[PDB]
């Protein structure tokens, strides 16, 4: 997660270190972009159920409504 | 003086990104980026960034930037 949080922090010293590791190699690296970034699916499916439950909470709340 | 032909007239792109967004919701955004190639400042573009310049600059600067800021919005 700390790849999604912390993205620019991860850029900047990945380009710190790849600026001084390519300096020994006659390469000088003008910018340093960190672009692809996903993981686990079944994380955010089961973040959505639990959306869910919470929706059928708020459903049942109207079904209060209908039975008083 | 090889030539080609550069089309300093304009050539549009478009980039998409699936990130994970504030809430962790999967969050597919699309971004029509316009890059044009200049005049007067042709070389940059011509040979190293190559006749696909466009193509080699602009599609994980997309992607670094929508996964950035879509983590950083929610849904």
């Amino acid at each position: 997660g700390e790849l999604i949080t912390q993205r620019e922090l991860v850029s900047r010293q990945v380009s710190d270190d790849l600026t001084e590791r390519a300096a020994t190699f006659g390469l000088i690296l003008d910018d340093v972009s960190l672009t692809h970034l996903t993981f686990g699916k079944e994380f955010t499916e089961a973040v959505e159920a639990k959306q869910v439950a919470q929706q059928e909470a708020e459903r049942a709340r109207f079904v209060v409504e209908k039975a008083e | 003086q090889y030539p080609i032909i550069y089309d300093i007239r304009a050539r549009p792109r478009k980039i998409s990104s699936p990130t994970g967004s504030k809430d962790l919701q999967m969050v597919n955004i699309s971004l029509r980026v316009l890059s044009r190639p200049n005049a007067q400042e042709l070389p940059s573009m011509y040979q190293r960034l190559g006749l696909d310049y466009e193509e080699r600059v602009l599609p994980s600067i997309v992607n670094e930037v929508l996964k950035s800021v879509v983590a950083k919005f929610n849904a």
